[PDB]
RNA sequence: CCGGACGGUGGCCAUGGAAGUCGGAAUCCGCUAAGGAGUGUGUAACAACUCACCGGCGGAGUAACUAUGACUCUCGCCUCGUCAUCUAAUUAAGUCAAGCGUUCAUAGCGACAUUGAUUGUUCACCCACUGAACUUAGUACGAGAGGAACAGUUC
């Protein structure tokens, strides 16, 4: 916890040898995914070959590149985004994506997050007794009281992909028990053998 | 005045300072009322508190049933004698000083009131209205 | 310890020109125009380029320098108010007695008239300031909306109203009646 | 009503249904509210609960209300103006513009010819018999009712 | 400003129930960028918040009862008395923070330590009164118990 490194140039130095040891290098997104979910996802990778560290200490692929003859500089626009890791692997490119991208860990949306895909809510009885039905109506979910229970009138899209989910919107959906997205290591890039693959 | 007095009261000449004795004019068994305090009266060095028509006092019974004597209770002044003046311009006065024993809320202890009763008191204390014959 | 210079940037945008002589600022934009007097401070404004203006203090103490950012901010909100403009929303709050709010006018007036507040036998009035307009929001319940070019006039007009409805002689945590400011933003949408 | 909540309206009672209906009209916001004969099927306490209801909400909300009534006391409490109807029943009829409480009450009570002097204790209307000197005196004054107001 | 705050496990004994968070010591392991056998907020008891730490950003004895003392033995102060009686009435400032405060040191407090009767009556002690009353309103808040005001009105 104290001041002692918290290393600089030392952890970079371990990291240096790690791009060079493995053929295939991935630029990946934790941000969304819980850590029982990440930590489990990482368990899979770890048997096969392993993931290591950085900030901008990550962006220093250049030093690694400088040791060999491979990229600089030369890359398209260094794709790194908030919340990035590097996955160093034996595992060929195509398979790594199918493990990570296909098998994501369940999870519910969040308030103030941009929806990744279209959100819908179904029609049918919520099962909930009379109360503040109004809250549902505020979002643009039609509801009315039928049989002394709150029911949603119809299926409709509450939010589209690429629009943000409002704070009210999220909370009300969670009470419904409606979630739906796939969380995991969102692949943002690949290097293998002098070649750059985007998502 | 105070509790149970629904209505306000326009000032009327103070007739009865502390120590004054009025006739008891109910059928409670009390023969007279000796005034020891006026409710709602203020303070000035040396001034006796003094009551008037429809004031609630605190009295003891000097003459009357022994079950009423030796203690302090509320009463209400019903007839005056010191002449006073109404807003119709009139200076008027009764032949006696008299009031009736009553409870803090303003309920008569007795059931009749013997003699007349000035309207300003009647107007002030409903249970006094009830038991009054000739008013004013 | 006295800092030899500290400066700030006031960025200028496409639709506005701001002009300063002595320390009198005139900002003029799409939404109309705003001017404020900065003589009470001692800073040096300097134009670098139609989209940029600096403000600086030479050899200042803590407190002087502290006032320098606040000059930047003050002239920023003049600039934004002349572009995006300012909109404060307030909502009525009451447990029993419905607060009824109007707009009356005696002698070119404009006042915000508050009736019935907590049953309150008195009729409350807050004058509408100039440069500020009032809409009772359609589509929303007991929402009043104050807008205009000057954050300072909108904000204060707002607070005048909320403060005219303070409660007395009651537990103010149980008796929460009032008109509170509920949203601070801009007039032009998307932003 | 908690117990009434499950019960059907067909299954319901008269007076209970009445208070519920009056309340329902007040349930929704409106610039103007219209109520017709709220006193039906109700006893003393029940009507008077209604009287407080209409006056308080209207005052507060600053909305207007028209109430039709047969009950003397209910009209007095709620209203500020009155419309009196006249003519012959089941034949024709007529309505008037709204007029002040004193004015409207004199007209209505003049049609009946019963004065309701005042009882000093109760402050209640006290009825006056036909041909009389005391009642005759009133007819010359134009006072059918009395309240805590100035008047002879 | 914000994201992440994780597995051994709800550590161990004390355990009524104590799963990090009243308590007795002990401080490990794996994780991985960093995640304390766990800073404070804890529902009883997990959670659910949080934060650290990665990161995006002149004196005595005596009792088939207490007390008193028939008996044996030895050389007007206190007082405004108590009970009646006559009265409606009666002498006729701060620091420190260990503690309380049921949970919490400072809401509220803080040890230690430290910087008309009656009387000459003053006084004292009663008997009464009253800023009050009225509507606002038995209302708002409250399971009730209870209980407001601003406005207007009269004193």
């Amino acid at each position: 916890m104290g001041g002692i490194r918290e290393k600089k140039a030392e952890y970079f130095a371990k990291l240096r040898e790690y791009l060079e040891e493995y053929k295939s290098l991935f630029v990946v997104g934790v941000d969304n995914v819980s850590s029982q979910q990440m930590h489990e996802v990482r368990k899979e990778l770890r048997g096969r070959a392993v993931v290591l560290m950085g900030k901008n200490t990550m962006v220093r692929r250049a030093i690694r590149g400088f040791l060999s003859d491979l990229p600089d500089f030369e890359k398209l626009l260094p794709f790194v985004k908030g919340n990035v890791g590097f996955v160093f692997t034996n595992e060929p490119l195509t398979e790594i994506k199918n493990v990570i991208v296909s098998n994501r860990v369940a999870a519910p949306a969040r308030a103030g997050a941009v929806a990744p895909e279209d959100i819908w809510v179904r029609a049918v009885n919520t099962g909930m007794e009379p109360g503040k039905t109004s809250f549902f109506q505020a979002l643009g979910v039609p509801t009315k009281i039928a049989r002394g229970t709150i029911e949603i009138v119809s299926d409709v899209k509450v939010v589209d992909a690429g629009n943000k989910v409002g704070q009210s919107e999220a909370s009300l959906l969670n009470l419904l028990n409606i979630s739906p997205f796939t969380f995991g290591l969102t692949v943002v890039q690949v290097y293998d053998n002098g070649q750059v693959f985007p998502s | 005045s105070g509790n149970g007095a629904q209505g306000t009261k326009f000032r009327i000449s103070l007739g009865l300072p502390v120590g004054a004795i009025m006739n008891c004019a109910d059928n409670s068994g009390a023969r007279n009322l000796y005034i020891i305090a006026v409710k709602g009266s203020g303070s000035r060095l040396n001034r006796l508190p003094a009551a008037s028509l429809g004031d609630m006092v605190m009295a003891t019974v000097k003459k009357g049933k022994p079950e009423l004597r030796k203690k302090v209770m509320p009463a209400i002044v019903v007839r005056q004698a010191k002449s006073w003046r109404r807003r119709d311009g009139v200076f008027l006065y009764f032949e006696d000083n008299a009031g009736v024993i009553a409870n803090p809320k303003g309920e008569m202890k007795g059931s009749a009131i013997t003699g007349p009763v000035g309207k300003e008191c009647a107007d002030l204390w409903p249970r006094v209205a009830s038991n009054s014959g000739v008013v004013v | 310890m006295k800092y030899i210079q500290t400066e700030q940037q006031i960025e200028v945008p496409e639709g506005v020109t701001v002009s300063i002589k002595s320390r009198i600022v005139k900002v003029v934009g799409p939404r109309g125009t705003l001017t404020k007097n900065l003589k009470h401070i001692d800073v040096t404004f300097t134009k670098v380029n139609n989209q940029l203006i600096k403000v600086a203090v030479h050899n200042g103490g803590r407190k002087h320098v502290a006032a320098l950012r606040t000059v930047k901010s003050l002239v920023d909100n003049m600039i934004t108010g002349v572009t995006k403009g300012y909109k404060y929303k307030m909502r009525y709050v009451y447990a029993h007695f419905p607060i009824n709010v109007n707009i009356v006018e005696k002698d070119g007036a404009k006042f915000i008239e508050v009736r019935n507040f907590l049953g309150d036998k008195k009729i409350r009035n807050v004058p509408v300031r100039d440069g500020v307009t009032i809409e009772f929001s359609t589509n929303v319940k007991d929402e009043i909306v104050l807008s205009g070019n000057s954050v300072e006039d909108v904000s204060q007009n707002a607070a005048d109203l909320q403060q005219i409805c303070r409660v007395r002689n009651k537990d103010i945590r149980k008796f929460l009646d009032g008109i509170y400011v509920s949203h601070k933003g801009f007039i032009t949408e998307d932003l | 009503i908690d117990d009434i909540i499950d019960q059907e309206v067909q299954h319901l009672s008269g007076g209970e249904l009445q208070r519920v209906a009056i309340v329902l009209a007040l349930g929704i916001p409106a610039d103007i509210y219209l109520i017709d004969e709220p006193s039906a099927y109700l006893d003393s306490e029940q009507r008077i609960i209604c009287s407080k209801v209409i006056r308080r909400f209207i005052l507060h909300n600053k909305k207007t209300a028209f109430i039709v009534e047969h009950d003397f006391i209910m009209a007095t409490y709620l209203a500020d103006k009155v419309i009196v109807f006249e003519g012959i029943p089941s034949k024709n009829a007529h309505a008037r513009a709204p007029e002040s409480l004193l004015t409207g009450c004199n007209r209505f009570l003049k049609n009946l010819n019963v004065t309701f002097r005042r009882d000093p204790n109760s402050f209640r209307p006290r009825i006056n018999k036909l041909d009389s000197q005391m009642d005759k005196e009133q007819k010359s004054s134009g006072n059918y009712f009395f309240l805590d107001n100035t008047g002879i």
